[PDB]
């Protein structure tokens, strides 16, 4: 299995692939949360460079975890996929053995609980 | 249990100890597996108590009666042909292995039977869960030609390594000596070398100790 | 086929006073009928006062000692030589049996020494690891006979008050030493009498804030 | 049991161990599996010693029995008898018995009866667990019309090897010659027999 | 074993007797049946002692670190299907349990789970387990109400066990009560059937079959 | 399904200084569920004692049995039967069925009235005499009887000391097997009285 | 066959008996009356494996009418629970064992008072104050237990058993289509027709 | 799960008082076949210890094998391996008795009963006995399969508890061993005449006699003994 | 578990499930609910080994919401059904099998049709008017057989139902404490509280 | 199966019958028991056709490349390896294989390794069902230090009364010599060793 340590600290401090990961979200398209006094909304940019787009089947930038929960993203779209895929089979796990849905801090616990395994995981960025 | 039987000089000698077990309980610490099937003629019995008992019983009840037909003591060799046909019609269901020793007309014997009917003839023998370690010193010590008072000693010795050395038997050793012209001298509890220590407390309760419900004088007269 | 298991007889008793516990065992070993040893310890010194003993097929027993032995070693290695408390080695021992609880430890295990607050304490356990804290206990092959003689004498069990009408019961009270060896003593005794695979020696571990000491006491060898 | 019984020029002689077993422990060891049926008939016993006793005794009876009406009863008459009871109970019997007798119309005989009750006659037979190890050895030595020294060294140096290979088998080698001259028995201790 | 619990107008009670066997051998008579995992949840013991005793106090420890990594104490649903998904995973390895997880909590309110060790998993008012599950439910049920008071159901449930104590021989030694409230359990004492038996015959006028 | 264990019981007995006891408990069940408490296991036939413990339907066969031969034994003889010739006949009486046997663990117990001396006897299942000067025991919980016994047990006790002695044996015995207790009876026998004595004991 | 109950009260003995017949996934009838009158104030409940439990009831009923008729005269319930003991004790060392369980509830004319005997294949006889064969025993000996007295009236013993068949009807894995109902007392039995 | 095929017999041995003696016959049996004749069983390692090995014949030598390979492995970056660290008896016994307890725990057990005799660099007397349970205990006495049964009845004569042994001498003890042998040869159907001892002494050391032979034995009575019963000639 | 049967009408699926769980002679519960919700408009009811039914019930449930979350779709009931069916065909040869079977009552909203399918424990998948699982269907089919037809509507549906409970509770050896009905059709699924 | 090998003055001689069997079915009666692991170290195999084939391949393999590596192996180190099989696959095993070989330091060399697993170097091994009824004539008539034509008589009388007796002994006796000269192949067919 491929061991390499990717993810290292540097003579200052910084594990600089995890700051380079930053800069990866810098780029993405912009994505806003704001919450009222009984809701929650999530705003998001979709850049205009792309005329000609199907906007039926394109994947939207907002995605549902469970019926009451929902995630919102920047940076690479490959990347969230997979964040949310595994965010989404432990929503439906959570309910299985504690016969209750998630909890939003505890969903986002664990989707950053994942993000910080691949920052001290062995060939992984 | 260990039983064994010594042929002698001027007769024979059985001995057994004196353990009765069911299962690793101890039922009776000294029962009787010396049996009379007639005067002078007598069974050192192992295997099912009350088997040997019966058969021992019916056999001499038998000998009794044949006895008094013919107007003669009994012989060992009639007690040990009705013992085995008994024993092999039963295909060893009956589980009776005797020691049958004894003095008649025709001089001292001493054999034994297996539950099944075989029976065999020899000098010393030995039958039980401890007739191997019984054995194991009548082959150490027998030789041809014994006194009373050796083959006596042979005998218990023979008892003895199984009280101690196999836990089917234990406590008392019993003898019964069957010497030509004499009669035949049953030594109940002839060694007792297991006698149970002095306790270290009296459990005798205060009286009132146990509540009491009802009471009632029973009718035993008519 | 091949039977891992096997049976080396015994019986071991524990009984806790005010300041001390006592953990008794016969030093009888047997298989089948026979005796193995006559003096085979079984009840050991597993180090912070406490003693234990694993009665019934003897290789299980020795190597759950082993292995509880070497976790004391381990306990003290890991947490800064705290001493392992009898509570906390009973819960210790419980995952140790119970870790084989698909291939079993073929034994009854019981522990004795002082708990937290000085007072003698007694653990016993069942051979997948369910255990209790008691006054009392008796394991191995006469605990039938030992553990009812217990009830009766250590807790007063079934004994009332004299002339209260079975009202009042008789009262709770720590035994000493001295009453609790007599105790013991009279239990082994008497199971040897009526137990094959128990007699030989009596080995009693006896545990205060001092340490462990020893007696021993000669059994009937039958 | 290893037993044999050998025709031969004066008449025929009977031979065995004498090692009675339960599994691995020697119940006897000075055992006497040659059994007297008739004054010059007799038989070697091998299998049950007790289904083995047990027949011994009710063919003795029948042979007495035999004697008080119609005079000495042929060896080929015993084996008929010992048959007889072997075959009809073959389903509780484990006996494997030889017969062997000395007539002097007839001279030496000897019938083998092995579990089934089947008779066999032959100059020689050979049975019990261990006559397997010496098929062997006496086929290859066996011969017709011997002496009585030359016949007493074949069963003794025969039963030498079924006792030196067959643990059941054992203690002493017992023999009975059956000839005009009368009844002989025999008797040769481990010290000789285990250095042949 | 018998143990049971029922859910009434004043929360749950908890009942259970104390004898332990093998075979026909008496081995204990002082044996703890009940588990407390935190100040509002209990579990009952009835099957393998060891096996219930191990699992139960295994499920104690989960319980524990639930609380700490959730900052909330567990559900009686939760709880109970850690222990009941635990023996799933051994099932036909040869467990021996039938427990009853109770307690209460703010959103549940007065729970009783049932779990045995083939898998089953129940929600229910009452339950009774052991080999003298029987004896308890025929007295239980004659006698339940919903509106039984505090003092009423304490009883029915200490009766209960009495019953089967008397009437099933691998039950008895002593009653251990409980009730469990919106505050959490409260421990009602040791009973010793050896007296309360006698007691309640008196005091009640049942137990006729008996001799006076 | 082993016939001297469905029902439960047990019964013993004990020499006391000229005087004998013999006590059972009362239970009959089937298996775990108890169904009487009130099935005594001691039965007499004039001055001699018979406790019967095993499968419950021999247990009132037999006593029928006895009861029968008993009675024709006095008719004929013309006198009570004595504890050493009853023990005889139950002996005997079982033997008879030695290959289809009664599934029970008798007890003999009573002063002889000619002599005056105090005789107790046990038996097998097949009729295999267990004489004893001290005590014997049977049923379900001999086992703890037999530790019970051993220990308690001082020879020559008085009729009330016996009586406590005995009682406590059969008591903590009891208490540790599952299928004996519910009750207990105990007779005290002396040469020309008998006292029979309920137990208070914990009804589980 | 399943369910039999007895309970004998200050005047009376009460036998109620399962109703259903079932055999494999079918329940053949639910209207089976599983007791035998043997005298005027003698009857008999039985349980068991089937044919052998008619063919026993009826079989001792015969004897018990024959009795009747050579002595003019009635057996005591004692002496017919000890007569039907004797039978089962014999029967269970035969070759084929009935494998039946009965209750005998009677009325001794003589002593004025209401008996209950339990006897079960084996020929084990207990008298007693309330009774049940099966599984049933497992649910309404606890019951009685807490709710039974000695002095009780034949309406109270009704109540009493109403509240043994509810018990029976909820913790019951079986459906045994009720029960019907028998009272025997000094002007001998009759069937409650309604419960 | 295994079958023992080829087997030896029993192997006997006592404590004296300055050391231990051992012995065991020269036979391998294959079930009822007296198969082979010149089989040593008791096993000595270095000059302070004897293994005496019973059972399965296959698996003695897979023993013999693992003791061989223990002093090879001893000797190993060990200047004192023929000193202070040379291979103790109690050594050589808790490596057996660790080894037969695990193949017991894997089902799959070393089909032997082992009795390891020796002397220890005290000169306390060793002697353990373990089986294919991994079933351990010592005695002034021990025993394997009928020695069991016969030989510790007998050796039990002579020393029957501890302080026994130190009036019990090499001559003594030794003339015990050898009736004992004699009386296995009577009445054990797998025994051999042809026997080994080995005597463990903290004095004189180690001396293994071989191609020992069971005498003085009593047969003469045999010729008196006819029939089962009623048979006279 | 025991009885659980389906009925499909024209416009609905309706699935009637016991509510009794027994354990040994013990009726533990009367009004246990022997179905899940896998999608808004699929329910599926189960019958079989204790532990078993419900841990496969439930895992077949997480499966199906998570499918839903992941596309914001509903799985036809002819793809669950499938999906079902293969994970009990992987079962059947697994070291422990699962011993449930089931039905699965669903309204395809794209066909507007209800659909019933019964599907063992060994894998075996068949669409039906109307299923039974057990011994239930050995009285229900025939009975079916003569009054269904496939024009009924909700009601006739529900009545046809009380027509097979009720032969159940007639001839069934075991009281299963009656069902709970539960109807499929386009507005989703519904439970019939009086029955 | 009868086999056997007895070492000699000159070297050592392998033996063997032809009869391989299913039951009382003859499947080959003119098999080849005697099989080559090295130029001068062979084996004779009986129990199972199948094991003892799988096994000496196996031998064969290991030797061959224990002598591209340290050249000829002893005759002890081919019958460690035929152990080392037979012990470890103790449990799954029916195979009864005596290995014979000559070395010029050694001479000729047998043992005999049994179901079990273990290994007994003897003058001379006998084995196989037929193996039974010649321990008697095998004890009584080996010496040491025959000659070729001696050990060749002595194996065919042996053999030859080894399937008299064995059903599911019989065919040809085959032998193969070992010595300093080579390798020699006998044959001897039932008309010439059955009226031995
Ligand atoms: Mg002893
Ligand atoms: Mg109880
Ligand atoms: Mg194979
Ligand atoms: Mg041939």
């Amino acid at each position: 299995g491929y061991d390499r340590a990717l993810s290292i600290f540097s003579p200052d401090g910084h594990i600089f692939q995890v700051e380079y990961a930053l800069e990866a979200v810098k780029r993405g398209t912009c994505a806003v949360g704001v919450k009222g006094k009984n809701c929650v909304v999530l705003g998001c940019e979709r850049r205009s460079t792309l005329k000609l787009q199907d906007t039926r089947i394109t994947p939207s930038k907002v995605s549902k975890i469970d019926s009451h929960v929902v995630l919102s993203f920047s940076g690479l779209n490959a990347d969230s996929r997979i964040l949310i895929e595994k965010a989404r089979v432990e929503a439906q796990s959570h309910r299985l053995t504690l016969e209750d849905p998630v909890t939003v801090e505890y969903l986002t616990r664990y989707v950053a609980g994942v993000q910080q395994r691949y920052t001290q995981s062995g060939g992984v960025r | 249990t260990t039983i064994v039987g010594v042929k002698f000089n001027n007769g024979v000698v059985i001995a057994a100890d004196t353990r009765s077990t069911q299962g690793p309980i101890v039922a009776d610490k000294n029962c009787a597996k010396l049996h009379r099937i007639s005067p002078k003629i007598w069974c050192a019995g192992a295997g099912t108590a009350a088997d040997t008992e019966a058969v021992t019983q019916l056999i001499g009840s038998n000998i009794e009666l044949h006895s008094l037909y013919t107007s003669r003591e009994p012989r060992v060799v009639s007690a040990l042909q009705m013992l085995k046909q008994h024993l092999f019609k039963y295909q060893g269901h009956i589980g009776a292995y005797l020691i049958v020793a004894g003095v008649d007309p025709t001089g001292s014997h001493l054999f034994s039977i297996h539950a099944e009917g075989s029976t065999d003839v020899g000098y010393y023998l030995s039958l039980g869960s401890g007739s191997l370690a019984a054995m194991a010193v009548l082959e150490s010590h027998w030789k041809q030609d014994l006194t009373k008072e050796e083959a006596i000693k042979l005998a218990s010795d023979a008892i003895q390594a199984g009280i101690w050395n196999d836990l089917g038997s234990g406590s008392n050793v019993d003898v019964c000596v069957m010497e030509i012209g004499k009669d035949a001298e049953y030594l109940r509890n002839y060694l007792t070398p297991n006698v149970r220590e002095e306790k270290q407390k009296s459990y005798k309760f205060p009286r009132g100790t146990t509540a009491v419900l009802k009471e009632s004088i029973v009718n035993i007269c008519d | 086929q091949f039977n891992p298991y096997g049976d080396n007889g015994g019986t071991i008793l524990g009984i806790a006073g005010e300041d001390f516990a006592v953990l008794a065992g016969d030093t009888r070993n047997i298989t089948d009928y026979s005796i193995n040893s006559r003096y085979e310890p079984k009840v050991f010194d597993c180090g912070d006062n406490i003693v234990m003993s694993a009665n019934g097929f003897a290789a299980d027993g020795d190597a759950l000692v082993k292995r509880f032995k070497n976790s004391v070693k381990w306990y003290h290695f890991d947490h800064n030589d705290k001493k392992l408390s009898i509570n906390s080695a009973a819960r210790n021992i419980q995952h140790l049996l119970y870790g084989k609880r698909f291939f079993p430890y073929y034994v009854h295990t019981i522990i004795a020494g002082l708990d937290e607050d000085g007072k003698g304490a007694v653990y016993s356990f069942d051979p997948v690891g369910s255990y209790e804290r008691e006054q009392c206990r008796a394991g191995g092959a006469a605990a039938s006979l030992i553990m009812p003689f217990l009830d009766n004498q250590v807790n007063f069990k079934n004994q009332y008050e004299p002339g209260t009408n079975g009202k009042v019961k008789k009262p709770l009270k720590y035994l000493s030493v001295e009453e609790v060896i007599k105790l013991v003593r009279d239990s082994f005794t008497s199971a040897t009498e009526r137990h094959i695979q128990v007699g030989d020696g009596l080995e009693i571990l006896i545990v205060t804030k001092d340490g462990v000491r020893k007696e021993f006491y000669e059994l009937k060898r039958d | 049991t290893s037993i044999m019984a050998v025709t031969f020029k004066d008449g025929v002689i009977l031979g065995a161990d004498s090692r009675t077993t339960t599994g691995a422990y020697i119940a006897n060891r000075v055992t006497d599996k040659l059994t007297r049926v008739h004054d010059k008939i007799w038989c070697c016993r091998s299998g049950s010693a007790a289904d083995t006793q047990a027949i011994a005794d009710i063919v003795q009876y029948h042979l007495e029995l035999y004697t008080s009406q119609y005079g000495t009863p042929s060896t080929e008459t015993a084996a008929s008898v010992f048959k007889e009871l072997c075959y009809e109970n073959k389903d509780n019997l484990t006996a494997g018995i030889i017969v062997a007798g000395y007539d002097d119309k007839n001279k030496g005989e000897v019938y083998t009866i092995p579990l089934g009750g089947s008779v066999h006659k032959l100059p020689y037979a050979i049975a019990g667990s261990g006559s397997t190890f010496i098929y062997g050895y006496c086929d290859k030595n066996f011969r017709e019309n011997m002496s009585k020294e030359e016949t007493v060294d074949f069963i003794k140096h025969s039963l030498s090897q079924a006792i030196k290979w067959d643990g059941s088998s054992g203690g002493v080698i017992r023999m009975v010659v059956l000839t005009a001259a009368g009844v002989e028995r025999l008797i040769f201790y481990p010290d000789e027999y285990e250095q042949l | 074993t018998t143990t049971l619990a029922f859910r009434f107008q004043g929360g749950i009670i908890v009942a259970v007797d104390s004898r332990a066997t093998a075979g026909n051998w008496v081995a204990s008579q002082t044996v703890k049946k009940v588990i407390e995992i935190n100040p509002f949840l209990l579990g009952t013991m009835a099957g393998g002692a060891a096996d219930c005793q191990f699992w139960e106090t295994w499920l104690g420890s989960q319980c524990r670190l639930h609380e700490l990594r959730e900052k909330e104490r567990i559900s009686v649903a939760a709880a109970s299907k850690i222990l009941s998904n635990l023996v799933y995973q051994y099932k036909g390895a040869g467990l021996s349990m039938g427990t009853m997880i109770c307690g209460y909590t703010r959103k549940e309110g007065p729970t009783i789970y049932y779990v045995d060790s083939d898998g089953t998993r129940l929600k229910g008012d009452i339950f009774c387990v052991g080999s003298g599950q029987t004896f308890a439910y025929g007295v239980l049920d004659s006698n339940y109400k919903w509106d039984l008071s505090v003092e009423d159901a304490l009883y029915l449930g200490k009766r209960s066990i009495l019953a089967a104590a008397h009437r099933d021989a691998y039950s008895g030694g002593s009653v251990n009560l409980y009730h469990v409230t919106e505050d959490g359990w409260i421990y009602h004492g040791n009973h010793d059937v050896g007296e309360l038996f006698w007691k309640v015959k008196e005091e009640e006028g049942s137990f006729n079959n008996v001799i006076g | 399904s082993d016939p001297s264990s469905i029902n439960g019981g047990i019964v013993v007995a004990m020499t006391g200084k000229d005087c004998v006891a013999i006590a059972c408990d009362l239970r009959l069940g089937s298996q775990s569920l108890g169904v009487s408490n009130k099935f005594e296991k001691i039965f007499h036939y004039g001055h001699v004692f018979l406790g019967i413990t095993g499968l419950a339907t021999d247990v009132t066969t037999l006593n029928e049995m006895f009861r029968y031969k008993t009675n024709l034994y006095k008719l004929k003889e013309e006198r009570a039967i004595e504890p050493e010739t009853f023990t005889q006949l139950v002996s005997s009486s079982l033997y008879e069925r030695r290959f289809g046997p009664y599934f029970v663990g008798p007890v003999v117990a009573g002063i002889n009235s000619k002599s005056g001396k105090p005789f107790i006897a046990g038996f097998d299942l097949i009729g295999c005499i267990d004489e004893a000067k001290d005590f014997i025991v049977s049923g379900t919980a001999s086992d703890q009887l037999f530790g019970m016994c051993e220990s308690l047990y001082e020879p020559n006790l008085e009729p009330e000391d016996l009586f406590e002695t005995i009682s406590q044996a059969l008591l903590n015995a009891a208490d540790r097997d599952a299928l004996s207790g519910w009750g207990a009876v105990v007779y005290i026998i002396k040469k020309d009285e008998v006292v029979k004595r309920y137990l208070k004991m914990r009804q589980d | 066959m399943d369910i039999i109950l007895g309970i004998r009260v200050q005047d009376s003995v009460i036998l109620a008996s399962s109703k259903a017949v079932t055999r494999g996934i079918s329940v053949l009838k639910d209207s089976d009356d599983k007791t035998r009158q043997l005298s005027p104030h003698t009857l008999m409940s039985f349980a068991g494996e089937a044919g052998d439990t008619v063919q026993f009831a009826e079989y001792i009923q015969a004897n018990i009418q024959l009795y009747s008729i050579r002595e003019d005269y009635e057996l005591s319930p004692q002496a017919v629970s000890s007569f039907v003991r004797q039978e089962l004790a014999k029967s269970i060392r035969s070759r084929r064992p009935y494998q039946v369980n009965v209750l005998i509830g009677g009325y001794d004319k003589k002593k004025n008072k209401p008996e209950l005997y339990q006897i079960d294949y084996l020929g084990t006889k207990v008298e007693l104050p309330y009774g049940a064969h099966g599984y049933s025993g497992f649910y309404t000996f606890s019951l009685l237990d807490h709710h039974y007295r000695p002095d009780m009236t034949t309406e109270e013993g009704l109540d009493l058993l109403k509240l043994c068949v509810q018990e029976l009807e909820k913790r019951m894995p079986m459906d045994f289509k009720g029960v019907i109902v028998k009272i025997v007392d000094k002007d001998g039995i009759r069937q409650v027709d309604d419960f | 799960t295994q079958q023992p095929i080829v087997t030896g017999t029993s192997v006997i041995s006592m404590k004296y008082d300055n050391g231990v003696i051992i012995a065991a016959d020269n036979l391998g049996s294959y079930g009822s076949l007296l198969r082979f004749n010149g089989v040593e069983r008791l096993i000595p390692v270095g000059d302070n210890t004897v293994v005496g090995i019973s059972g399965d014949i296959s698996d003695m030598q897979h023993i013999e094998r693992l003791l061989k390979d223990l002093v090879t492995e001893n000797a190993y970056d060990n200047p004192l391996a023929d000193a202070e660290e040379a291979l103790e008896p109690s050594y050589i016994f808790e490596y057996l008795a660790t080894v037969m307890y695990q193949r017991r725990s894997k089902m799959n057990p070393l089909w032997n009963a082992i009795i390891v005799a020796g002397v220890q660099s005290n000169g306390d007397q060793f002697l353990r006995y373990v089986n294919l349970l991994g079933v351990t205990y010592s005695s002034p006495t021990l025993a394997t399969g009928f020695g069991a049964h016969m030989a510790n009845p007998l050796l039990r004569k002579v020393v029957d508890r501890e302080s026994d042994i130190p009036k019990t001498t090499v001559q003594v003890a030794e003339e015990a061993i050898v009736n004992a042998m004699r009386v296995l040869y009577y009445r054990d159907a797998r025994s051999s005449r042809n026997f080994s001892l080995a005597i463990i002494d903290k004095n004189t050391g180690l001396t293994f006699k071989k191609n020992l032979q069971v005498e003085n034995m009593k047969w003469d009575f045999a010729k008196d003994i006819k029939g089962y019963g009623t048979q006279k000639i």
